[PDB]
């Protein structure tokens, strides 16, 4: 059991914050996501995330800038982006923080992309059962201008 | 693309780097 | 994309009929 | 000579009408379009499309529509959606003036991509010469702060 400093407990404080900062940004009960266990410095260091994460999301021109980049290939925008923010060799917190963020934008991005295709499935099987199972009786009433009239 | 993926990370090293 | 075009001719046929 | 009904003046006056519009629509002396020429009739015409094509601007839910396809492939869009505003088989002139309004969007939708690859073309040639003939003395200025200082 190492404190701090041990990759061990770096990578498990890393995740918890990581999942708790991603999921308050991507806050209908059915998507309620179950809180991140924090104790009570990994809580203050969440709070401080979810600041600098709505500062950052007022910036209009960066948030113009991440929505024009392609997200056909997610994982490819991941990797170059955090190459080339740490390209210079330099390391400070506002770019592990800032990393995050865009990690947390880009799973908005997915969704954007994700809910549609979602949402065509299962137009996919609603149409295919109305065609073979409804559509017979749905001309006996003329149509949907029938449930016009059932409406008034 | 190419440019707009390397014009955020520049942004965004840039908020980091700001934010000391 | 696909669905992004067809969306926007039908919304241009809809403008279009309108007009009348 | 043939009047309004043969095809060579519809097609004549098609493209002088579609050219006056698109113009006008893309309007720095240096990017300064010359006139359509136009008998009155024509003019008349081309003055009810610009307000069509101005109230169309004012929809933004249509302007963000356009703005989210990709023209990556421009001709494959232009087509698409022609076909399929017309695919019913009906027409009036409101479509046409639509699919006349859509075109003019293309060619700005196409300069959004073209006018940053001409930049960085031409940012090529220019660092190009900047590399290998300025900076040796560049770096006798000590490079780029040097200017600041230039400038005071």
């Amino acid at each position: 059991g190492g404190g701090p400093t041990s990759s061990e407990q770096i990578m498990k404080t890393g995740a918890l914050l990581l999942q708790g900062f991603i999921q308050d940004r991507a806050g209908a009960p059915e998507l309620a996501l179950d809180p991140v266990p924090q104790d009570a410095s990994t809580k203050k260091l969440s709070e401080s995330l979810k600041r600098i994460g709505d500062e950052l999301d007022s910036n209009m021109e960066l948030q113009r800038m991440i929505a024009a980049v392609d997200t056909d290939s997610p994982r490819e925008v991941f990797f170059r982006v955090a190459a080339d923010m740490f390209s210079d060799g330099n390391f400070n917190w506002g770019r592990v923080v800032a990393l995050f963020y865009f990690a947390s934008k880009l799973v908005l991005k997915a969704l954007s992309t994700k809910v549609p295709e979602l949402i065509r499935t299962i137009m996919g099987w609603t149409l295919d059962f109305l065609r073979e199972r409804l559509l017979g009786w749905i001309q006996d009433q003329g149509g949907w201008d029938g449930l016009l009239s059932y409406f008034g | 693309q190419e440019d707009i993926i390397r014009n955020i990370a520049r942004h965004l090293a840039q908020v980091g780097d700001s934010m000391d």
